[PDB]
RNA sequence: ACCGGCGGACGGCUCAGUAACACGUCGGUAACCUACCCUCGGGAGGGGGAUAACCCCGGGAAACUGGGGCUAAUCCCCCAUAGGCCUGGGGUACUGGAAGGUCCCCAGGCCGAAAGGGAGCCGUAAGGCUCCGCCCGAGGAUGGGCCGGCGGCCGAUUAGGUAGUUGGUGGGGUAACGGCCCACCAAGCCGAAGAUCGGUACGGGCCGUGAGAGCGGGAGCCCGGAGAUGGACACUGAGACACGGGUCC
């Protein structure tokens, strides 16, 4: 699986950066959220504890899976802004 | 069956001047009463979320707004139902972005970037003039705002004139009169978003509105309503309207 | 109550069947038969939209003006004539068209005591 | 004087408070031309206007009449068959919502 | 006609109940609301009951009462009769809304054998 | 939990009634109301009063509810001023196509405000700043009321209908004009170009069909109108005579 970043936006009204990317993975299943987040943090040199993956969407009959994620400057702002369900899904919140 | 004011607004019945998907959802933000009409206005939530994309959900849009990070004219607005209309300056001091709200050629409202120096000027068309207690003259503008002057300056202002007003301090910069050759910009009608210079003014009996002829930069002549004609300069536009 | 809505008959002469119930906004109120008395009697009525009306039921004084803006507060003795009704004059009922007698002379009323709360009149020279 | 119409004001004055020329009545809205059909009621006149209505299916016109009752100020004493101009005003009665403002030509 | 008398002392904010069966029931019967009755008229102790030293001139003031079927006695309805009336405030009605008017059941000033409780205030 | 503020008159459901200014469209309100929100010019001075919760005693089968003590407020009341409304005599400064409108000066009267309250940071104190607040005036905006011209179904085995009915003179009432209502004057008003009466039906954007002209439908989605078992009434509120508030048959 190869990750290619299609768009980076710097939102500072909310202290975050929005990342739109794609995963090229022919002949393989949809990558797990853990693996996607790990590779994204490794490539972008981000903080693992202040980044979330909004979604990883696999299309029909395609080897490209689209992906949307965010990276926050501060964990406090991350918790304040992001919903609880997405944090639970990403595993940041033990719940 | 109807007993009082409405509090909801379906997306399929939203004003045609908005840039909104009319079938993605069922409910739209009902604009709160404010400066401009509902036809030439849009709730600030849609500007924060859809137009600029700073937010993905109404909740975080409200969270952004409550911190006073969005400025309209020169005042910080926190109500997400606040209407913003034509010839309004939306400023985001944290980003340095300044936009002017103007209608495009199809009558829809769009944000045109402007400069920091321009961000402190808001033209106002004198919609009406009357008298108040103490023998003072009150001018009512196109956006519902009001100003007061002494009887000494009675003749300095007339209906359909334009006033350049610094904001949010509300100081009078200058007065642009409405005569022949005055640069104007059409804000409504079939000729919306078209600019030119005044040529002639025609009046009719009864309450039928007066009609003004305008000449565009290409020399073509068209017509519109005298109230639709918005003065923006004497010979050239004092503000950017592309 | 006193409904003040649409008539039940077409101008041609036919009848009209109501398609809806009476609405609270189309209701009136009983006439305020302002009478001459020894003291002024008035009441306050809350009207549509929270507005206020001052209703005069018994009137004792009157503000009389004489062709020059000068005004005097005088006493009402009797109603000489009230063209609005053939019995208002007999019963001492004050309305906008009444002609009253005061110590200064005859005065024609110019206000609406049922809607104003006061009685104003102009002297007859 | 003028009340927004490009017509000559009546040559005489009247004390009627419902006359737009010499009273407090205000004219606003539609202006129509018509022929007076009846003037029996006091200070009242019925105005008849004649117009054609087009039928799409039969691609032909039919004749229709519009009847309107208008106030008749004493100065403008319109009679039967006169050509008159009427202007919309506030409701003056149950069926009177127009006022005669001029007489275009006597019968 | 057994009356439960609730005597309340305004000088201390304490109320106590007693039960009277007959004989002295007639003396209370027939009196309206707003008239005092001397304590000794039908007194039962009243001294060690409250543990005080009420003066000999102590009087009982008829404040209110309640019928057998939980029906309060309005201090305004005339006569010993039960009637259904439309109330907006006052005894026997608890609005619970802004301008609600609910029709309730109340009695009149005069006590009757049907009355089960008489509430009285001590007057010095 | 209680007082208190706001909301609960929107949203949701149905097509009974309605042939009507109910609906569609174009215009008027110079004849009118508007809680929430926006702008401008001002003000927040002095007093008083209970009562909920709570405590004592209860009843009623329940639904509900009585007496006594005690208290607070952005709760309620009063005084002052500012301010509103009418009328009369004057000046013509304003918007308007045109002033029974607005503005300025005198005169007689009626009505008649507020919470300098709350939170945070400071400051020895005093005092300061920020946030959300209260009241009056003039406009806006939102949501309405009312009115006018035009347009859209069948029956002649339904031919005369109307009598507050048509119009006026003067008033009452309404937030507002109006026979909406009242008193007095006349006989007017509608009708074979189909009044009245009877049948059917929520009106429109639209949907079905046909080469088209046209014919038929107009439940689901949107706008508008009505209803809350059938009727008739009222209280609070800006907004109701109110589907999950009230009274009677
Ligand atoms: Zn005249």
């Amino acid at each position: 699986m190869e990750i290619r970043i299609k768009e980076i936006k710097e939102n500072k009204l909310i202290g975050r950066k929005e990342i739109y990317f794609e995963i090229y993975h022919p002949g393989e299943p949809t990558p797990s959220r853990k693996d996607v987040k790990g590779k994204l943090v490794a490539m972008l040199d981000l903080n693992p504890e202040t980044t979330v993956i909004q979604y990883i969407r696999s299309y029909f009959g395609s080897y490209i899976s689209k992906g949307y994620a965010k990276a926050y400057d501060s964990k406090e702002r991350m918790l304040y802004i992001e919903p609880e369900y997405i944090l639970i899904r990403d595993g940041l919140i033990e719940k | 069956a109807r007993k009082g004011p409405k509090r909801h607004l379906k997306r399929l019945a939203a004003p045609t001047s908005w840039y909104i998907e009319r079938k993605a959802y069922k409910w739209a933000v009902r604009p709160r009463p404010g400066p401009h009409n509902m036809r030439t206005s849009i709730p600030l939530l849609y500007i924060v979320r859809d137009y600029l994309g700073y937010a993905k959900t109404a909740r975080e849009a409200r969270k952004i707004l409550n911190e006073g990070k969005f400025l309209v004219d020169g005042r910080v607005r926190k109500d997400y139902k606040f209407p913003v209309g034509i010839m309004d300056v939306v400023s985001i001091p944290e980003t340095g972005e300044h936009y002017r709200v103007l209608p495009n050629r199809i009558g829809k409202l769009i944000l045109h970037p402007i400069s920091e120096d321009e961000a402190f000027i808001k033209p106002l068309r004198i919609r009406n003039k009357r008298m108040i207690k103490g023998a003072r003259v009150q001018l009512n503008f196109h956006d519902g705002t009001n100003h007061i002057v002494s009887i000494a300056e009675k003749d300095n202002y007339f209906t359909s004139y334009t006033v350049l007003m610094k904001v949010p301090e509300r100081e009078i910069l200058e007065v642009l009169p409405f005569e022949k050759g005055a640069y104007v910009f059409v804000t409504q009608g079939k000729n919306v978003a078209r600019k030119g210079r005044i040529v002639e003014i025609k009046r009719f009996p009864m309450g039928w509105p007066d009609v003004v002829t305008i000449e565009d930069e290409e020399g073509e002549l068209f017509d519109t309503l005298k109230e639709y004609a918005f003065v923006v300069g004497t010979d050239k536009p004092k503000i950017s309207l592309p | 109550a006193i409904w003040q809505g649409r008539s039940l008959k077409k101008p041609s002469g036919g009848r009209i069947v109501l398609a809806r119930k009476k609405r609270k906004r189309e209701l009136g109120r009983e006439p305020s038969n302002t009478r001459v008395a020894e003291q002024d009697k008035r009441k306050i009525i809350r009207t549509y939209g929270g507005n206020r009306k001052v209703r005069l039921t018994a009137a004792a004084y009157a503000n009389v003006f004489d062709k020059s803006g000068k005004g005097r507060k005088v006493r009402i003795i009797r109603v000489i004539e009230n063209p609005a009704n053939r019995q208002f004059a007999r019963r001492n009922i004050i309305t906008k068209g009444a002609i009253i007698e005061t110590e200064i002379g005859k005065a024609k009323v110019t206000s609406r005591p049922g809607q104003d709360g006061v009685v104003n009149a102009i002297l007859l020279e | 004087r003028d009340i927004g119409l490009r017509v000559q004001p009546p040559a005489e004055k009247c004390d009627d408070p419902k006359c737009p020329w010499h009273g407090n009545l205000k004219i606003h809205g539609r202006v129509f031309e018509g022929i007076v059909v009846s003037d029996k009621p006091r200070k009242t006149v019925t105005v008849e206007r004649q117009y054609y209505f087009y039928l799409n299916k039969y691609e032909r016109y039919e004749l229709r009449r519009s009847k309107i009752h208008a106030h008749n100020p004493p100065c403008i004493n319109a009679k039967v068959g006169d050509k008159v101009l009427i202007a919309e005003t506030r409701p003056l009665s149950k069926t009177k919502h127009f006022v005669v403002v001029a007489v275009l030509e006597r019968a | 006609a057994t009356f439960k008398l609730v005597i309340s002392d305004p000088k201390s904010g304490i109320a106590k109940q007693v039960e009277i069966t007959g004989a002295e029931t007639e003396k209370l019967i027939g009196k309206r609301i707003g008239d005092q009755i001397p304590a000794k008229e039908l007194n039962i102790n009243l001294n060690e009951l409250f543990g005080k030293e009420f003066p000999e001139d102590v009087k009982l003031e008829i404040r209110g009462g309640t019928d057998k079927d939980g029906f309060p006695m309005r201090p305004d309805i005339h006569g010993p009769r039960r009637v259904r009336v439309l109330l907006s405030k006052g005894p026997g009605f608890r609005p619970k809304e802004k301008g609600e008017r609910r029709k309730k059941t109340v009695r009149g000033n005069t006590i009757s054998p049907e009355i089960v409780q008489v509430n009285v205030k001590l007057v010095y």
